């Protein structure tokens, strides 16, 4: 069988959002209205890739 | 019955048998290849539905 693809450590580093649970879902509801187009994109590209590999950007 | 009679009532016989045969000779022949290759209507031994899979966006993605 083949090598397994894998993103390099630097390909895969971001801005973490550094905020607790309780940070996450006061501002869930006002979150989901203002980001919805990012977060859409993201998601129908996770359902349809069915590849986290292929959803990086 | 004179001869002519019976001797062409030999022939019709005789190709009936004949033809009986030869059928008989090509199944055998013909269930041996099936059971073989399994490329025929018999020795078809059934495998799972496919209509029974769910197609539909799942709980979660990688699936």
């Amino acid at each position: 069988p083949g090598i397994v693809e894998l993103p390099s450590l630097e390909d895969l580093k971001v801005q973490e959002v550094k905020v607790s649970s309780s940070v996450l879902k006061a501002a869930a509801h006002h979150y989901g209205a203002q980001c919805d187009k990012p977060n859409k994109e993201f998601m129908l590209c996770r359902w349809e890739e069915k590849d986290p590999r292929r959803c990086l950007e | 019955d004179g001869p002519e009679k019976n001797y062409e009532r030999t022939m019709a016989i005789l190709q009936i048998e004949a033809e009986k045969a030869e059928l008989r000779l090509k199944e055998l022949e013909v269930r041996r290849l099936m059971r073989a290759r399994g490329d025929g209507p018999w020795f078809h031994y059934p495998t799972i539905d496919k209509e029974l899979i769910d197609h539909s966006p799942k709980a979660t993605p990688d699936n």
